[PDB]
């Protein structure tokens, strides 16, 4: 129903920089939260950042003060500016989008996941 | 005064719209950053909140309702099964269909409840009342206009919701009359029996993997998730009482028409308090919906005098 395409990943030298993007598609009116996750090889998903329609940003301590998630309502995109990338930042970064709909007995939530962009820092 | 208000038709209607407005506001404007894709477990938590809410009021000697009965829970089971049936089929309907298309089909069920109340409860559907049903479908059509297998499953899970939603109100309203249930007995049984079904449905039909659990219940934010899981269920106390209240006094048709009119204040709020477009296909949707309510109201006046 909602489709997300990610672009921006790649190989960057330690201490460098990277900007990731995630364009949403489909029904984009019920989406309330959109964030980024990373899966280190051999480990499970972790939270990198989270934004909502209203600009309330949630980060992770390991990346607090470095990564900056922002939104662009013109094209329904979320960016993730990753400065000062240490080698421990290499992972596969995925996008999220929460669809929330409210009816006569309660809300319903549907999570949509992007494709994943591999980011390698070396 | 608790008796005159209890058997009041207009008041049950007004209290139902207020409780629907309050519940939609909490889940859309107060809890905007909330993310929870374990639908049946959160709805089971809502029924737990309403159970402890009225169970504590009765234990404080404020309100009073009937004791739990084994022979009366076995007779309320079809209604509780149907209540979760609408929940399951609508969640599966909205995974392939949108909200605007969901409302088109949900306003097409009032024509089916109106003609089910006639067959089972006796009566007639007037022409003035019928034209108001088609004016709510028109407002839905106007508002909406402003994989092949996937869209086949979209309407399959939507026609099954139409049958489960129509059967729920018709069967429930019948059962508040051979039991002489009040609005707290109906609320008590609708929630007590729905807890085990919603929990069992959440076990088999939902993802309880290590990664989806830690995505729904983050360890770095537990007070926020628990708080939002209780504010989301405390706003449904009013709509749980006022749904059974409205059905008992007025009708299953009137309760369904009021539910369709409960989405017009939300639409008008978006056009004033938010950025929602003011194009012709969104202003004439509200105006046409208002005409549907004002034609249904006069239709029942003529029917009352006929």
């Amino acid at each position: 129903q909602v489709q997300l395409v990610e672009s921006g990943g790649g190989l960057v030298q330690p201490g460098g920089s990277l900007r990731l993007s995630c364009a949403a598609s489909g029904s984009i009116s019920e989406i309330n939260v959109m964030g980024w996750y990373r899966q280190a090889p051999g480990k499970q998903r972790e939270l990198v950042a989270r934004i909502t329609t209203g600009g309330s940003t949630n980060y992770a301590d390991s990346v607090k003060g470095r990564f900056t998630i922002s939104r662009d309502n013109a094209k329904n995109t979320v960016y993730l500016q990753m400065n000062s990338l240490k080698p421990e930042d290499t992972a596969v970064y995925m996008c999220n989008a929460h669809r929330r709909v409210v009816m006569e007995w309660g809300p319903l939530g549907y999570d949509y996941w992007g494709q994943g962009t591999q980011v390698t820092v070396s | 005064l608790a008796t005159r208000i209890s058997n009041s038709g207009p008041i049950s209607i007004a209290a139902y719209c207020l409780s629907s407005i309050l519940m939609t506001v909490t889940n859309k404007y107060v809890l905007s950053g909330f993310s929870f894709n374990l639908n049946f477990f959160l709805l089971a938590v809502q029924s737990i909140v309403c159970i402890v809410t009225i169970g504590s009021l009765k234990s404080l000697n404020i309100i009073t309702y009937r004791q739990f009965n084994k022979d009366e829970a076995k007779k309320w089971s079809p209604i509780a099964f149907l209540l979760v049936a609408m929940i399951y089929t609508s969640s599966k309907a909205l995974q392939y269909l949108s909200i605007p298309v969901y409302t088109i089909f949900k306003n097409l069920t009032i024509i089916l409840i109106a003609y089910g109340e006639v067959i089972w409860f006796g009566g007639k559907v007037t022409t003035m009342a019928l034209s108001s049903f088609l004016l709510m479908v028109l407002s839905s059509v106007i508002a909406y206009y402003g994989d092949a297998f996937a869209l086949y499953l979209g309407y399959f899970w939507m026609l099954t919701n139409c049958f489960a939603s129509a059967a729920f109100v018709l069967i429930m309203r019948k059962r508040i009359k051979l039991t002489n249930f009040k609005d707290f007995d109906t609320m008590y049984y609708n929630n007590l029996l729905s807890i085990p079904i919603l929990l069992i449905c959440s076990f088999i039909f939902e993802d309880w993997s290590s990664a989806n659990v830690s995505l729904n219940f983050p360890a770095d934010n537990r007070v926020t998730t628990i708080t939002a899981m209780i504010l989301s269920g405390a706003s449904s106390v009013g709509i749980s009482y006022c749904s059974a209240w409205c059905v008992r006094v007025t009708s299953s048709t009137t309760y369904s028409m009021v539910g369709a009119l409960n989405k017009l204040p939300i639409a008008l709020s978006g056009l004033i308090f938010f950025e929602a477009a003011v194009n012709f296909w969104s202003v004439s949707s509200i105006f046409v919906g208002f005409g549907a309510g004002l034609v249904y109201a006069v239709a029942k006046q003529k029917q009352q005098k006929e």
